[PDB]
């Protein structure tokens, strides 16, 4: 299932992870691409951020899904 | 002298720091400048709180 990964710069990325996948599996592929390291990535969907230790089935995200990724949080 | 924006789309905080809008909303801006690229600060009901890739425009 494939799955967008937005950014607050514009750039949206695809990946490739199913619903029984953990959101730290996830966030290691982002790395795996983007480089981007999990320690410093965020990831919203819903209005709630994925927790690493779930699954993408816990926030029932489907295929076709956007994933908002925040950066470097200096605001608030 | 007044610089306020509208809420076009809702957006929920995941941190205590976060702020939380709804459409049809009202955001009072307080610094379009907050460190970070598409963040945007604003204060609502007694809480303040930046929102994503800007999800307010300047009505006033």
């Amino acid at each position: 299932m494939q799955i967008f990964v937005k950014t607050l710069t514009g750039k949206t990325i695809t990946l490739e992870v199913e619903p029984s996948d953990t959101i730290e599996n996830v966030k290691a592929k982002i790395q795996d691409k983007e480089g981007i390291p999990p320690d410093q990535q965020r990831l919203i969907f819903a209005g709630k951020q994925l927790e690493d230790g779930r699954t993408l089935s816990d926030y029932n995200i489907q295929k076709e899904s956007t994933l908002h990724l925040v950066l470097r949080l200096r605001g608030g | 002298a007044k610089e306020y924006c509208r809420t076009l789309f809702p957006y929920t905080g995941t941190n205590e720091d976060e702020l939380t809008f709804r459409e049809g909303e009202i955001i009072h801006l307080i610094s379009k400048e907050t460190g970070e690229a598409g963040w945007w600060k604003g204060e609502l009901n007694g809480k303040e709180g930046v929102f994503p890739d800007n999800f307010a425009v300047q009505i006033s």
